[PDB]
């Protein structure tokens, strides 16, 4: 029904925590603008009208922060632990949710208050402003997709039956069809339908020593860019965060965390904005993606 | 290090798929680090730029000894070759019956 | 903030008597003071080289023009001096001041570039190898300021000397340049104690050694998010006219009264009149840059020489320089081999100077060419 606003120190991550700014003991309240400024270069020459490009400029959102504590000792300590866990991470984001959505923004510390204007058992209104990363972005789960063969149809499928030594019939529209294909457990394609900015992806490698990673297709079936590694030993699985922020290129092999960036092929990752098209998996066995793709206004 | 025993100033300890990090194309100079006061934990690995070997008494005093073993070299993608640190037998007399000799007396 | 010690200016007037008396009896060189204050450098732009631009800091303490400021990092750097022999060197950044303002913002000149100032060197010294030119610029007896030792990579200046143009006399600014260029290495000066125990003198001294004494080459990729700075420089002077309206005197007349015969440039290198051209265009330049020549015939009559000509239309070697952010996933320090991949592109060359600023920490990349 209502509206739900939730602080994470580190989402897509292992180590997050979430405060709830919407029900938790410390609350965000009436946003400043949410909305959003364009700049469209518009130059006018006698009375025409002539539009260049629209530069989409994202405003600080400045939020009244208030904490509810049974006494002046806990306030001081939300205080205390809510900018401190804001200020830990290099930057925070902020979850947007309603009925009809469930959109992210990347937000970094600009402006916190503190003042001794204190309510009932020492209680905090504050002012707490925030600078945009990045506006609104949908954080969802990208899966492939199985292709299954087509039922065998008597005179419909191209099989020799009934009186030997069979017989199929060319007809005019029901004819012969092709039931399916040997084998199409091979097929698997995973859609890419609108441009995406940034993934965590967790790659299953098949083979030690043979480039293991990810590749992107385009409309036309041409490679634009591609993750790959060339390992000694097989991990256990790659854990990679195309995120500008904080970029994560590490294998796992038990307990032990290694680098994999030295190892990577920098001649096939040409982009970091994967187009709409199809994507391959190179020497894995399995692969887990989650994408996040922006929205400006929502 | 999949399974490496170090005795490190009279101090035993094993070194079971212990990893250690490196910096791509340089002479890295791995050392075993022992610090009695860190009674939790007390070796260490490090990989350095130069061979920082101390030669502190941890048995009869205090401090932390810092002692070469490996020297791997690498690329800027792994590693190129290793060769490890020499193991010196100070010794004062010696009665022996046979000997064979890999490299110069 | 980073520790900076300042010393008043190393006068090579008053350091370089061999007057000191050794602890074990030998007379040697004046070492370095103790200094005159020590002082936190605050709002700060220093290079590790000085390749393009001069550093400036703001300092606590207020100095003047003359003296030397030793900023010190609490890290160690590895300099391999022979095949095996690696020695413990301090990271340290000297420079000689050259100007403050009211603010008492300092303008910071890299010790090795205003040390071989105002030196001029001529082509005779030149026609030998790497080393004698390097073994003649460091010499305390000639340059303004006071020099102790030279470490040197024997391999990187085991080469000959790059060919000097008109052979006249050329600044040692000027030498060092065109030789840093072809040997893809820049010079770092170091302040450091004497190696032996018994010598207590603090000594400065100049670098050209490398973590790696077999230097080898690293593959990289630069990010358009490291805000990369490109611009095109230039290491050989070539001319930019590509196409010449050559004119020849007359003997009869001793005036230009025949008409010009004109020179085209192909794109694989070589010069052929434009008369003589039968092609389709595709192996001529995109864009002709022209200029008009007059020549004087020889004392032999003579028209001159396709080659002389080709010479002054000949191309200039276009170089990309990149300046990024450093990395953390694969950290790349001054004075490495590297072949950068940015936007698709491979450029290949060295990492010549490095900024330690209080905001980040930049490189920058020089193509050293020679691709084909
Ligand atoms: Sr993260």
């Amino acid at each position: 029904g209502v509206r739900q606003y939730k602080i994470h120190t580190n989402l897509d991550g292992t180590d997050d925590k979430v405060w709830d700014v919407t029900n938790g003991k410390v609350r965000f309240y009436q946003p400043s603008n949410l909305g959003l400024q364009s700049t469209n270069n518009i130059w006018q020459s006698n009375g025409i009208g002539v539009m260049g490009t629209r530069s989409i400029t994202q405003p600080q959102i400045e939020f009244k922060l208030e904490t509810f504590g049974e006494s002046l000792e806990e306030n001081y300590q939300l205080m205390k632990d809510f900018v401190n866990d804001i200020l830990s991470k290099k930057f925070v984001t902020l979850e947007y949710q309603t009925e009809i959505f469930q959109v992210y923004a990347d937000l970094a510390l600009a402006d916190v208050t503190k003042t001794e204007g204190y309510g009932k058992n020492g209680t905090f209104s504050e002012k707490i402003t925030f600078d945009i990363i990045t506006k609104w972005y949908t954080y969802e789960n990208l899966t492939f997709d199985k292709i299954q063969n087509g039922k065998v149809i008597a005179g419909m499928s191209k099989i020799y039956g009934g009186t030997a030594p069979g017989n199929y019939k060319y007809i005019k529209g029901t004819s012969y069809t092709y039931y399916g294909e040997s084998d199409i457990d091979r097929l698997s394609r995973w859609d890419i339908k609108e441009e995406i900015f940034s993934f965590m992806g967790i790659l299953y490698p098949k083979l030690p020593k043979t480039p293991a990673g990810v590749r992107f297709l385009d409309d036309i079936g041409n490679e634009y860019t591609a993750i790959v590694f060339k390992t000694e030993q097989v991990q256990d699985y790659i854990l990679i965060n195309t995120d500008v922020n904080d970029e994560t290129y590490q294998g796992w092999k038990g307990t032990t965390a290694l680098n994999l960036f030295p190892v990577m092929d920098f001649e096939r990752y040409r982009t970091r904005i994967i187009e709409k098209g199809q994507m391959e998996l190179i020497n894995l066995s399995k692969a887990e993606f989650k994408i996040k793709r922006k929205a400006d206004f929502v | 290090y999949t399974n490496t025993s170090i005795i490190a100033g009279g101090r035993y300890f094993e070194l079971l798929n212990e990893t250690v990090a490196l910096k791509g194309d340089s002479v890295n100079y791995i050392h075993a680090n022992i610090d009695l006061t860190q009674t939790a934990n007390p070796v260490s690995l490090s990989a350095e730029t130069a061979n920082n070997s101390n030669g502190v008494d941890i048995n009869n005093g205090s401090g932390v000894l810092k002692v070469c073993f490996d020297i791997v070299t690498t690329s800027g993608t792994g590693v190129t070759s290793t060769k490890p640190i020499v193991q010196t037998s100070t010794l004062d007399s010696i009665s022996v019956n046979d000997m064979t000799v890999s490299g110069s007396i | 903030m980073l520790e900076a010690n300042v010393y008043d200016n190393f006068n090579p007037n008053y350091y370089n008597i061999s007057d000191f008396s050794m602890p074990n009896g030998k007379k040697e060189k004046r070492g370095l003071p103790i200094p005159k204050a020590r002082c936190q450098v605050i709002n700060y732009e220093l290079w590790e080289t000085g390749y393009l631009y001069t550093s400036s800091a703001t300092l606590t303490v207020s100095v003047e023009v003359g003296d030397i400021v030793q900023i010190l990092f609490p890290e160690v750097v590895p300099i391999e001096e022979a095949l095996g022999k690696k020695k413990k060197l301090n990271l340290d950044m000297v420079y000689l001041v050259t100007d403050v303002d009211e603010s008492n913002k300092a303008t910071l000149k890299n010790y090795f570039w205003a040390m071989i100032e105002s030196l001029d060197v001529p082509n005779a010294i030149t026609k030998t190898t790497n080393f004698a030119i390097i073994d003649y610029l460091i010499d305390p007896n000639k340059n303004n300021l006071m020099s102790y030792g030279y470490f040197f990579n024997s391999s990187i200046f085991a080469g000959k000397a790059t060919i000097n143009r008109k052979a006249e006399t050329s600044s040692a600014h000027d030498v060092a340049k065109r030789i840093f260029s072809k040997v893809q290495f820049q010079p770092t000066t170091t302040i450091q104690h004497a190696p032996s125990e018994t010598d207590p003198r603090n000594l400065l001294f100049i670098n050209f050694a490398s973590r790696n004494w077999n230097r080898k080459r690293i593959t990289t990729r630069v990010d358009i998010k490291q805000s990369v700075t490109m611009d095109t420089e230039t290491i050989v002077d070539r001319s930019a006219y590509n196409f010449a309206v050559v004119f020849v005197k007359n003997k009869a007349t001793d005036d230009y009264t025949d008409p010009p015969k004109m020179y085209i440039a192909k794109n694989n290198g070589d010069v052929i009149d434009y008369s003589t051209y039968h092609g389709d265009g595709t192996d001529l330049p995109d864009v002709r840059t022209a200029k008009t020549l007059f020549y004087d015939r020889d004392d032999h009559g003579n028209p001159p020489e396709l080659s002389t000509i080709k010479v002054e239309i000949s191309p200039s070697t276009i170089v990309t320089r990149l300046i990024f952010n450093q990395n953390e996933l694969l950290p790349l320090y001054v004075n490495d081999l590297v072949d950068i991949w940015y936007e698709g592109k491979l450029y290949s060359g060295y990492i010549a100077d490095r900024v330690k600023t209080e905001f980040n920490d930049r490189l920058i990349f020089v193509e050293s060419g020679d691709k084909p």
